[PDB]
DNA sequence: GGTTAAAACGCGGGGGACAGCGCGTACGTGCGTTTAAGCGGTGCTAGAGCTGTCTACGACCAATTGAGCGGCCTCGGCACC
DNA sequence: GTGCCGAGGCCGCTCAATTGGTCGTAGACAGCTCTAGCACCGCTTAAACGCACGTACGCGCTGTCCCCCGCGTTTTAACCG
């Protein structure tokens, strides 16, 4: 059922996540920078498929992590190790 | 008439809404999808704020130069233009949205 | 006192650009290479001036952090033992430099709780951890 | 455009209302020169985008005067037991390093030199 | 030099003041004043007050810097006396030099002891109620 | 003129007497050594580098020929840190002011 | 049976030893003490002799002397309160 | 002859399969919000004129810094009580 | 017999020391841009005007680690290339 959806979503390609929440998302972080910031509606589309595919990779390495470690499952550790390799987060 | 930073009309025709913990917005159908995406079959509960908080540390550094280019021209609308800009710099670059 | 649009008093060097805001380093040959290095068609006067001072205040700060990490050696020269130290120890110089290799550096003695005795564990005492 | 003299200037103020247009100044106020015009410079060097209320400036200006008491204060103390008739750059760096802390005096110490190269180099 | 003549164009710098010429921002004049006025020594140095100087200019851009950073956290632009007194507390090195030192109208850095805190669910011992 | 020995006069793209000066200036008795100046001179090529890299993009992005501090200024802000750069656009605002005021 | 015979390097601080401790206490109107108070002391005066020193050492050096002499103790204990007669 | 790895297989934990429970979704509707337009209004960014203070170019000379040298203080190591 | 305390000692660390040509700061008088005034339309502003997407509630199936539980893994040893 978890690989049937697997399929659906690497061969069709589409947005993952609700647009407006990350929309809001963005806004309250620009806030917090600059108020009243002004966002054009393709530079936030922008940002969410650098974002969704962000995470896509990084889901792609923990996954290669975790059947390092005997697993199959992703944890909290996973992503430590992850982000820490690749310079993101140290 | 006039306007600085904006909502220069008042009265009663704006209404904007505040705007606090907006990071949920990333729910569990969207978290896994990703993750479906990156073809892992199972993932743990305590990711979903995790991923909600690298995705936070990640749109944070983004925003910053794209915030800065932006400002650099004293634009007040946030152009395709100056993200991809910024995404260059950080080495995540998208084609396409600008050329 | 009449020395009609400017004066002969001086005519070489009264002062240089450098050392006239009080800047050690060379303005010259900063705004020689950002016209030399094709980085624009053109360059105005405030460029070197600003990007003379931001280069002070990097080699400043670094030098000041290894010349303490120095002192805590026993060596009053500067080895790039302690540039290294100084680099690594502090997050915000981690991410300048991140990628990048100092010549006869170091690293730091950093170690796991796995990786000594106990299963486990990471009490230790002072001068650890 | 007029040449001033020095015998019946001092204080130069408003004793009977003998004026045109505008009125006569108030008498003279004791001067509490004060480092709020310094102070402020230096805010907006480290946070532009801040401003500061008169409250917080009126601590900067009674912490500025008190810390250049204590500062002097042990200078004066040094050149008494150096039995030396003047002081300067040197016997200062010394108090700093006696009243401020560790670390807190080697940057003193630091910017401290480099200024005073600088107007001395410099002519 | 001699003869009493009009030396001619000055050379030596007449809008800049002393400070300038340093580089400083705080009046070292008005600090060399201050030491003759003060009767600190028979005699100052000219290295004096420009030392001063620095060090006060060095110590003001610290304390206002440090508290500019806690007026953000605190959504305020205005430097109040409590953004102060916050950064004084956190930084152990001007705790020690500012031990003694009062800060008027307002002030306070949130310290909660362990003790006020019980957190054991409310459970008394050997039973849950007293 | 050039009939003595001459032909080792070149290149000095470099900031070696420079950050000796300054390591003078911020720490007044301590040595470097010739080794570690190597090191300290590439990085400099290298930051500099770095940072008119950029002011390079945002010349040419906003249609303007001229480089200021105002493009250098974004430039700090978008390679350095919150803390470096802060204390960085200090230093070089500072430059400018007492640079405009001397002559 | 238990005995050292090293002098020096390993016994400097450590000089304050258990009696001490209990003679100080006695002129302190303290009956009885605990076995970490000798600890603590070797910390507790360490700290108050390096403040000392610290101001001392500044004043001998500023006076370009190699000799610390009594005079320069009373300075560097006068700023912190301890005044000595 | 001593050092690590490498065969054999310790050994009590960690994970998937064995199971629930609680959400989050995302289709029909109406009301203004924000992003793009439509055309100015003075303000800044790049065009040259005049003759001058500064960097690049070019010269030698005694001194100035960094290599290395020789005694010393520090370190790891074997062998008795 | 063991582990850590030491002693003698081995090359470089920091100081000086006399000679060749490398680099930096003062001095002139030739073109060129530095920086200073002015033009008219183009890029960004505010306030309306419309248009589907987005929030709140629905019926549904989806998963994580709780317990008990194997045999292949890589350390722990004392002995060879």
């Amino acid at each position: 059922v978890a690989l049937r959806e697997i399929r659906r979503y690497q061969k069709s390609t589409e947005l993952l996540i609700r647009k407006l929440p990350f929309q809001r998302l963005v806004r309250e972080i620009a806030q917090d920078f600059k108020t009243d910031l002004r966002f054009q509606s393709s530079a936030v589309m922008a940002l969410q498929e650098a974002s969704e595919a962000y995470l896509v990779a990084l889901f792609e390495d923990t996954n290669l992590c975790a059947i390092h470690a005997k697993r199959v499952t992703i944890m909290p550790k996973d992503i430590q190790l992850a982000r820490r390799i690749r310079g993101e987060r140290a | 008439g006039k306007g600085g930073k904006g909502l220069g009309k008042g009265g009663a025709k704006r209404h904007r809404k505040v705007l606090r913990d907006n990071i949920q917005g990333i729910t569990k159908p969207a978290i896994r999808r990703l993750a479906r995406r990156g073809g892992v079959k199972r993932i743990s509960g305590l990711i979903y704020e995790e991923t909600r908080g690298v995705l936070k540390v990640f749109l944070e550094n983004v925003i910053r130069d794209a915030v800065t280019y932006t400002e650099h021209a004293k634009r007040k609308t946030v152009t395709a233009m100056d993200v991809v800009y910024a995404l260059k710099r950080q080495g995540r670059t998208l084609y396409g949205f600008g050329g | 006192s009449g020395r009609g649009k400017q004066g002969g008093k001086t005519r070489a060097k009264a002062k240089t650009r450098s050392s006239r805001a009080g800047l050690q380093f060379p303005v010259g040959r900063v705004h020689r290479l950002l016209r030399k290095g094709n980085y624009a068609e053109r360059v105005g006067a405030g460029a070197p001036v600003y990007l003379a001072a931001v280069l002070e205040y990097l080699t400043a700060e670094i030098l000041e952090l290894a010349g303490n990490a120095a002192r805590d050696n026993k060596k009053t020269r500067i080895i790039p033992r302690h540039l290294q130290l100084a680099v690594r120890n502090d997050e915000e110089l981690n991410k300048l430099l991140g990628r990048v290799t100092i010549a006869q550096g170091g690293v730091l003695p950093n170690i796991q709780s796995v990786l000594l005795p106990k299963k486990t564990e990471s009490s230790k005492s002072a001068k650890s951890k | 455009m007029a040449k001033s003299a020095p015998a019946p200037k001092k204080g130069s103020k408003k004793a009977v209302t003998k004026t045109q247009k505008k009125d006569g100044k108030k008498r003279r106020k004791s001067r509490k020169e004060s480092y709020a015009i310094y102070v402020y410079k230096v805010l907006k060097q480290v946070h532009p985008d801040t401003g500061i209320s008169s409250k917080a400036m009126s601590i900067m200006n009674s912490f500025v005067n008190d810390v250049f008491e204590r500062i002097a204060g042990e200078a004066s103390r040094l050149a008494h037991y150096n039995k030396r008739s003047t002081i300067t750059s040197r016997e200062i760096q010394t108090a700093v390093r006696l009243l401020l802390p560790g670390e807190l005096a080697k940057h003193a110490v630091s910017e401290g030199t480099k200024a005073v190269t600088k107007y001395t180099s410099a002519k």
